[PDB]
């Protein structure tokens, strides 16, 4: 067993609009920092369901 | 059978307003983000 970072993040506004008009979120966070965009997925290698 | 000092008065409270003073706090903030790299999608 090793570490466990956990960070709390605001969704993007397009997603806010999705959330509260469909009762569902996308299984991916994406934020750009410096140059490139970074991205996380729910279970590994998942799609954007 | 038939049959009172006067003066000037100043009243004082106990005073409760706690004493303020500013304090300088020196500290450093190290932050470690970590990422993966495949094709053009950085994880
Ligand atoms: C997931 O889908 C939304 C809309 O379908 C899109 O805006 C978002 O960029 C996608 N995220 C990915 C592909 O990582």
């Amino acid at each position: 067993l090793l570490g466990s970072n956990t960070e709390y993040v605001a969704p993007p506004m397009w997603e806010i609009h999705h959330i509260n008009s469909h009762s569902q979120c996308y299984s991916s966070y994406s934020r750009v920092i410096a140059g490139t965009v970074f991205v996380a997925y729910h279970r590994d290698s998942y799609e954007n369901k | 059978t038939s049959m009172l000092d006067e003066g000037i008065m100043v009243v004082y409270k106990r005073n409760i307003v706690a004493h303020t003073f500013k304090v300088r706090v020196y500290q450093k903030v190290l932050t470690f983000r970590r990422s993966y790299a495949y094709h053009r999608t950085t994880y």
